[PDB]
């Protein structure tokens, strides 16, 4: 069967036909810090006020291509992400499906990371069977994983969300947390809807804050400075 | 001349100017992740192969970045990225993460006219058949994109030969050329049929 031909004939995308540990999730849930969150206009906000340095950063700038205040790759590239990343740390950058696949890699290198994975969010259209440079219909988004310093697969498959829904699949959190990278976890451009135990969420649309830098740092003070987030407290 | 054509050669040393110009270039190179060094890959004479058209470039690991460098060096802008989701016969998916896919960068050079952009999508779901083999679905996507035009594949194997395509690679069997323009230019450049230095 040629599913590319089939898509041309019927409008059903090939990924429509793709078919088809708990104790570890429990340890992560036990080690998770309380959810912490902060409303901040990241364009006008000195992110050095976000302390301590993070083990994981999830970066979800609102790209214009998500809609059909947006952030351009010019804006994003000028974020001072290296000033808040721990010397050994990870980044997960949502890059969209256009020029971000290139400019997001420039960003990673600018901030001192090398890319170790390319996680693809593949969108099915089981329920409803155009950039001018595009050659093909774009049916997926990329989240690039970068590392700095010294069970899951690189694919997320869900149905394409309704128009104007810009949320990314919550599964990305599962992948990140299963890596056991440490407990200082920052989500930049998160929303009220993405707030989550184990994460500090910072973004312009948050309606409430509870972030206090000293309280936050007290979660990782000795003897807890080096936990992976996957072990007993 | 529509039927499959091929040239067993070392792609580093073949004078590819004899082949003419192509609407589509495709390559599945032996990136240095029997390979080609980064410099050898950079030095391939891709720029002479096209004036206006598309390049399809398979990449993995660090070639995701190096392949972008090459693509840009050769004069292309990356404008799409196909992913091939690898399945078994029952359509289930086969360092930090397990890999369920391979990537094909799509580059544009010049200003192609008369291509059928947007007919296919950028996800291929297809069987891992033999190791080292890319899916044959890519040939139909490329044919719908640019029907009947001349195309050239680099580092192809016998299974890769296809109508409208000239295939180059060192595991091909001899030389089989049918396009009269190409035959003429091959004879003048290689009167003794040997491809050296
Ligand atoms: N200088 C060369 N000139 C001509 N042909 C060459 C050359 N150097 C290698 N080749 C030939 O290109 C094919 C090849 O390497 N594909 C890359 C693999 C990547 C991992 N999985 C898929 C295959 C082989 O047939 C190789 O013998």
């Amino acid at each position: 069967n040629d599913y590319c031909q089939h898509f041309v004939d019927t409008g059903h995308r090939p990924q429509n036909f793709i078919r088809d540990i708990r104790l570890k999730d429990e340890l992560i849930a036990k080690s998770n810090t309380p959810p912490m969150y902060l409303q901040a206009d990241i364009e006008a906000f000195d992110i050095r006020e976000l302390t301590p340095k993070f083990d994981v950063i999830l970066l979800e700038p609102p790209l214009e291509e998500y809609y059909r205040k947006c952030w351009t790759w010019d804006d994003i590239m000028k974020l001072e992400i290296d000033e808040i990343a721990a010397p050994r740390s990870f980044i997960f950058l949502w890059c969209g499906s256009g020029e971000g696949l290139d400019l997001g890699r420039v960003c990673l290198r600018k901030w001192g990371y090398r890319r170790c994975e390319d996680i693809c969010w593949i969108k099915t259209n089981k329920n409803n069977p155009l950039d001018p440079k595009a050659v093909f219909q774009r049916t997926k988004e990329h989240c690039l994983m970068g590392i700095k310093g010294t069970v899951d697969i690189d694919l997320i498959i869900t149905e394409e969300p309704e128009i104007g829904n810009i949320e990314k699949p919550v599964e990305i959190f599962h992948i990140i947390e299963h890596f056991c990278l440490g407990r200082r976890r920052l989500h930049l451009f998160g929303r009220d809807s993405t707030i989550r135990p184990g994460w500090l969420t910072v973004g312009p649309t948050l309606t409430n804050s509870n972030y206090n830098a000293e309280t936050y740092a007290s979660y990782f003070s000795a003897p807890n400075s080096y936990l992976t987030g996957c072990t007993e407290e | 001349l529509f039927p499959p054509q091929w040239i067993c050669c070392d792609i580093r040393y073949l004078d590819v100017s004899i082949l003419g110009k192509f609407a589509v270039v495709m390559a599945d190179p032996p990136w240095d992740i029997g390979t080609l060094t980064d410099d050898e890959m950079r030095r391939l004479n891709i720029p002479v192969l096209q004036d206006d058209g598309f390049l399809f470039l398979w990449v993995t690991g660090r070639a995701m970045e190096l392949g972008r460098e090459c693509l840009n060096l050769w004069g292309y802008e990356r404008v799409d990225e196909i992913i091939w989701v690898k399945t078994n016969q029952l359509q289930r998916i086969i360092h930090w993460l397990n890999h369920g896919k391979e990537h094909c960068l799509v580059g544009v050079k010049g200003n192609p006219q008369g291509f059928n952009q947007g007919l296919d999508c950028d996800v291929i779901v297809a069987e891992v058949r033999s190791t080292s083999h890319k899916p044959d679905e890519i040939y139909g996507m490329i044919e719908r994109l640019s029907p009947g035009t001349r195309k050239i594949e680099l580092f192809g194997r016998p299974h890769n030969v296809q109508p409208n395509w000239i295939t180059l690679g060192n595991q091909l069997d001899g030389i089989h050329l049918l396009d009269p323009d190409v035959v003429a230019r091959f004879k003048q450049r290689y009167p003794d049929g040997i491809i050296s230095k």
